[PDB]
This record gives C-alpha cells, structure tokens and sequence, in this order.
RNA sequence: ACCAUGGUGACCACGGGUGACGGGGAAUCAGGGUUCGAUUCCGGAGAGGGAGCCUGAGAAACGGCUACCACAUCCAAGGAAGGCAGCAGGCGCGCAAAUUACCCACUCCCGACCCGGGGAGGUAGUGACGAAAAAUAACAAUACAGGACUCUUUCGAGGCCCUGUAAUUGGAAUGAGUCCACUUUAAAUCCUUCCGCGAGGAUCCAUUGGAGGGCAAGUCUGGUGCCAGCAGCCGCGGUAAUUCC
C-alpha cells in the first residue's frame, strides 16, 4: 500500500545480491593514459556508424 | 685507501681564533660514504699535523654518489683547541667526559634548594641520602 | 534620472546604503537576525537527538512518503526535521541515538520534492551513514 | 614564534569550465603522445607556458625605449633561449606570443633522452629516468618532468653507477645463477 | 574658586548595535571593485572581575603586595595557600583543533659574567589545513587485428609499423618493505651515500564519484511496480524503468 513508515528498506532487502566476481586489476596511473589513449586516437578505425559511443552494445 | 680523493676550496685561515677552516669534498666512486675516521687523517697526512687538531663535521651527501661535501678546519694547538671550542663538537671523538644529570631533574633540585632557603649544609644536603 | 556631479559622493554613498538592503544576501548576511534563524547559528553541523521516526508525503507531482526524523539539537536545542538519505536507512538508525545533521543542500531551501525539510542525517551514532549502507562499520555494544 | 619560509603557492590552475569536448581531447591527445602521468602536470606546463605569455602582453603594450621593457624583456629571452624553447638570432617580443604548449613538452628530460636513443617507446624513457639510470653532467636524476636547458643538452647518457652505465648486477642475475650453483657445483 | 553663556548639529552630532582590536595583508581580478585579516610584523589592550599601592630610571606590575566580589585548596578547627588569555595535559562547552617527549648545540637575551639561566627557541611525535615532486611494470619473440610496404592487377600473405587478447621468460631493470655501516644531530631519527636482502595471476591487488538533459559516459541483462527509492534543478518511478537496488 502507500508505505507509511514501515517497510524502509524493502527493494534493497529483496532483490538478489550477486557476488562482485574477480577480475584483473586495472592498470591505474600513467599505465591508464596509455592504454586509453591507443584506443581513441592512434586507432581511428575505418569503420562507419556515425561515430559510435565508446559504450556500445 | 684505493680510490678517495679529498679536494679543498674556499679556505681561509684566521689567527682571532687560531684555526685553519676549509670547505672540504669527498668524491668516492660507488663505495659508502666514508667516515669521519678516515678523513681527518687524510688532511694530517697533508697538512703534516696531528689529528688531534683537525675537527670535521657536516658531511651532506648529493643525491646519486660521488660528491659528498662538509666543512672542516684546524687548530694551531691542542692547547688553543680546548680553549676556543664548544664542548659538542670536541667530544665526537673522545675528548670529554660530559654525562650530567638530565636537565629535567636539575630544574626540580634548583627549585628544591629554592624552596629550602639559607641553611648551607642544607643547601647541599636537602635530601642527597633520602634517594 | 541618477544624480552625478563632481561633489556629490556622500548623495551616492547614503543612496547606496540603504539600497544594498533589499536583495536577499546583503540582508541575511548583514541584519543578523537571519543569523539567529537557522538553528546552527554559524556552523554548518550540529549534532541532535532521535526523538520519532516521521514520515512525509512528497509534493504535487510524486507519491511517495519520504522518511524523516525529528532530530533535537544540544546547542540551542530547537526541533528541527531531517531526512536520511539513503534506502534502507531508516533501519540503520535507532530510538534516542545522537546523530549529525547537515545542510540539505541549496542553503535553507529543500531540494527535490519533501515538503519543508531543511536539514539530512550523516553519521548516527559516530559510525558514517554511508558505511553501514556499504557495510564498512557495525554498530557497537 | 616560527622562523618558517610561509612562501608555497600553486603552480597549476583548474581550466575555466569541465566536460567540454574541443577542451579535454585536444588535451588528451598530448597526455598520450608526449606520455605524462595525468593532466595535472598539463595544466602546470599550460599555466606555465600562460605565465609567460602574462609577463609578454604587458611587454607589447610597453613602448620601444621603455626602460623596463628592454630591461625585462631581454632577461625574459635570455631566459627562454637557455632552456631551448625559443632559438638565438630570432629573439623578439613578438614571436614568443606565436608559442605553443608543444614546444615545452618537448623540452622536457623525457623525450630528450628519447630523441637521443637512449631508449626507446617513450613511456620507458619515462622509467628510466625514475628508475635511477640516466644522468645529467655529474648528477643522476629520477625525475622526468627535468626541464632540461641547453647547454646541458648533450651531456646525458647513462650514469656511472648504472647497470648500462657500469656493473655490479642486481638480484635478477645472482638469484638465477645461485639456482644453478646451489644443487650442483 | 571667581566669572563668561556658551558649545556640537540633517556636511548625520548625540544615542544604540558591532559574531569590530587598528594596520602592513590574504583570497579574488579586463578595468572599477567586493569580502575577510583573531593569528607569527609593528602599535594598543588585559592577565578571574573592579580598585588601591610599595620598590624601581622603567609598574597602577599580578610567574609583587593588600581590600572587596565570584570560584577554589590544605587543616589536627587553631589558621595557611591561591589565579595556565606562559609550555605540555585534563575537564567542560563543542561540527570543531598537537606530546604531562629531548636539548641550550644552533638565533638571541639577561647578569657580577669567554664559564650560568632560557617550556624564549631549536629537535622530534600527532597532521589527507595545505602547498611542491612523484610508484603501481615498461621493454619484448611469435601471437592475435589494422598499415600509402609487395608482385606488369581488387592473385594471396608479408621481406615492414601500431594495438589487444594470451602467453611463455629475463638479464649489467627497480623501488616500497627487511636490515647492516657511515652520515646527519646536542646524542638520535630523519632524508641522501652504501653491503646484504627484497616482484608472474610483478597477490606488494587505487580509490572517489557518475552514465536522460545541463555535462564527458549504457536505451546491456536482472529485481522492483508512484512501493522502495534516486535527483543541486528539470525529472524518473505505477508488470517489459537507458535515472532507483
């Protein structure tokens, strides 16, 4: 119903907590300026698609 | 022994106070920084002196080797080198026996003779045997 | 039309300083009874008490209660409202605690859609509000 | 009460606004060709490169026979020729306004021990100078951001301390030999 | 004391407020300004609140005295002792602020004085108030993908450049850490010099925020169903949410 003062707390106490998963570490630093830097601008790829965003899907 | 070599520059003497006062630098290849020890001989096997006069402090090294650099001086006379000296740097190598009483505990024997006024042998005997 | 001339300063520098009177900073800042109206009184944090957890409905074009407290200062202890800003908060906090309040965001005005609130809980009962929505402290025994 | 100096003040500045994209990528583009660690060693080049050309707008408006124009000015371009940004014969109040934030990255130990082949991919000639290897005259130095002058310009190789400059290896060659001389003969 | 009846004022006196010590300055900066400056420099004021004095060249002194007010100690009940807005520390107010550490060796000061004193001052410990530098792998060999380099050709990969998957290694690479020895200092520790150590998921492992717009970045999957919540604003949420978790 309206949620009058209980229930505070109800959608993070309910939905499903998924283990964070290990990964590599990310390269942090001047190693970060580097190996983003190959990716934007030394590597402008033929590829067409009115410049698609660097979080596609 | 092998590879030290000990420039001078910027020296001056001054017969006010009886001493010979140098700038003086180490330069060693890649070995430590070598001691006091054995530099202040090395001016005595130069300057024909004893070292017993020959008083070397200041060591500050630069960064990466090679020259470190300090200053450095000598007395005319062991006699002259007690006299106009502070009692700090004449006792680096053993020259005096300066071990006192902490000061924080003299203070409070000072205030203690303070507070027990007049009687001389209670001036020194305020509680020497009560310890 | 404005009044210039070459003797005329104090004309100038008596018109000003009344005039500076009517916009909302140089009389909150000046006057000093503004000074005396919030409850922090020359701060920015001031810690309080838990009286009764509060809730509130939000504005016009949202239905929701907002959850608040009703928080009681140790300096100059007027009641004031505070929300907590967080989702399971509420939870966190407890019965007669001491919490800290802050500003709620744009200088004594709410932010978003709860009705007359002007102050949000940080750090109830000196662990941070944040860290036990994280999981960073517990509470103690 | 202090006989302490008090005299620190900053050496960068914030730009004026944030996120916006002729500004940041233009700038990214120099964070990753000249390779320095992050952008806040940009925005003290650029503001170093904006005092000067603080210093130049005062010294255009100054009129020619002007005492503390020449005087300044010519201590000004005696002071950039030095550090290799601005060349000898062309030296002038006017071309120092034509200057770009390129030509002090460039003047930097860091790509000067590039160009000189002492190593190569330019984000090791990073580590080799932080590294403790390549020196100035006499005095190594781990420091790549060295604005190195020009006088002292030839003179950097490695040090004579270095492992490519001298000898006495490190761990990585006496723990692999020790492997063999230790189960064995 | 005797006389004179005057003085100040809308050019803002008088009265009150000041969360006002005054200044040299600090931040800010097209120019005009705006705001703070309790604070290390100089000038003033006050040593619990008012008041009164002795001695001194110098005091209305409080690490001098006595009175009153207020707070407060010892006590055998007779009487004594007081005053940290000095340095360390405590309590209390507080969103809110350093160790009951060492030394006169250094900058100076006083004296009867080359000799003594110094919580002045310096050395440390706390310190992400802050400011200045700067680690967190680069080098590599296939290798994965592109290259104006290739045959008399969109023959096909490659004698050559950059990047990521993903390696296997390496060696005159290296610090932080561990720890000698010098060194610094009053004796130390710092930090620099230097042996010895000291890095394959370099496990010695980068956090703070954000991803509709302002505004750089996801209409990817799930949970939820105007609930929980997010959001500085505009908004988003009511069974397929690019905003919540």
């Amino acid at each position: 119903v309206h949620g009058s003062l209980a229930r505070a707390g109800k959608v993070r106490g309910q939905t499903p907590k998924v283990a964070k998963q290990e990964k590599k570490k990310k390269k942090t630093g001047r190693a970060k300026r580097r190996m983003q830097y190959n990716r934007r601008f030394v590597n402008v790829v033929p590829t067409f698609g009115k410049k698609k965003g660097p979080n596609a899907n | 022994n092998d590879t030290v070599t000990i420039r001078t520059r910027k020296f001056m003497t001054n017969r006010l106070l009886q001493r010979k006062q140098m700038v003086i630098d180490v330069l060693h290849p890649g070995k430590a920084t070598v001691p006091k020890t054995e530099i202040r001989e090395k001016l005595a096997k130069m300057y024909k002196t004893t070292p017993d006069v020959i008083f070397v402090f200041g060591f500050r090294t630069h960064f990466g080797g090679g020259k470190t650099t300090g200053f450095g001086m000598i007395y005319d006379s062991l006699d002259y080198a007690k006299k106009n000296e502070p009692k700090h740097r004449l006792a680096r190598h053993g020259l005096y026996e300066k071990k006192k009483t902490s000061r924080k505990q003299r203070k409070e024997r000072k205030n203690r003779m303070k507070k027990v006024r007049g009687t001389a042998k209670a001036n020194v005997g305020a509680g020497k045997k009560p310890k | 039309g404005k009044c210039r001339g070459l003797r005329t300063a104090r004309k100038l520098r008596s018109h000003r300083r009344d005039q500076k009177w009517h916009d909302k900073q140089y009389k909150k800042a000046h006057l000093g009874t503004a000074l005396k109206a919030n409850p922090f009184g020359g701060a920015s944090h001031a810690k309080g008490i838990v009286l009764e957890k509060v809730g509130v409905e939000a504005k016009q074009p949202n239905s929701a209660i907002r959850k608040c407290v009703r928080v009681q200062l140790i300096k100059n202890g007027k009641k004031i409202t505070a929300f907590v800003p967080n989702d399971g908060c509420l939870n966190f906090i407890e019965e007669n605690d001491e919490v800290l309040v802050a500003g709620f965001g744009r200088k004594g005005h709410a932010v978003g859609d709860i009705p007359g609130v002007r102050f949000k809980v940080v750090k109830v009962a000196n662990v941070s509000l944040l860290a036990l929505y994280k999981g960073k402290k517990e509470r103690p025994r | 009460p202090v006989a302490r100096s008090w005299v620190c003040r900053k050496t960068y500045v914030t730009p004026r606004r944030p996120f916006e994209k002729s500004r940041l990528d233009q700038e990214l583009k120099l964070i990753g060709e000249y390779g320095l660690r992050n952008k806040r060693e940009v925005w003290r080049v650029k503001f170093t490169l904006a005092k000067i050309r603080k210093a130049a707008r005062e010294l255009l408006t100054l009129d020619e026979k002007d005492p503390r124009r020449l005087f300044e000015g010519n201590a000004l371009l005696r002071r950039l020729v030095r550090i290799g940004v601005l060349d000898e014969g062309k030296m002038k109040l006017d071309y120092i306004l034509g200057l770009k934030i390129e030509d002090f990255l460039e003047r930097r130990l860091q790509t000067q021990v590039f160009k000189l082949g002492l190593a190569k991919s330019i984000h090791h000639a990073r580590v080799l100078i932080r590294q403790r290897h390549i020196r100035v005259r006499k005095q190594v130095v781990n420091i790549p951001s060295f604005i190195v002058r020009l006088d002292s310009q030839k003179h950097i190789d490695f040090s004579l301390r270095s492992p490519y400059g001298g000898g006495r290896p490190g761990r990585v060659k006496r723990k692999n030999a020790k492997k063999g001389q230790g189960g064995a003969g």
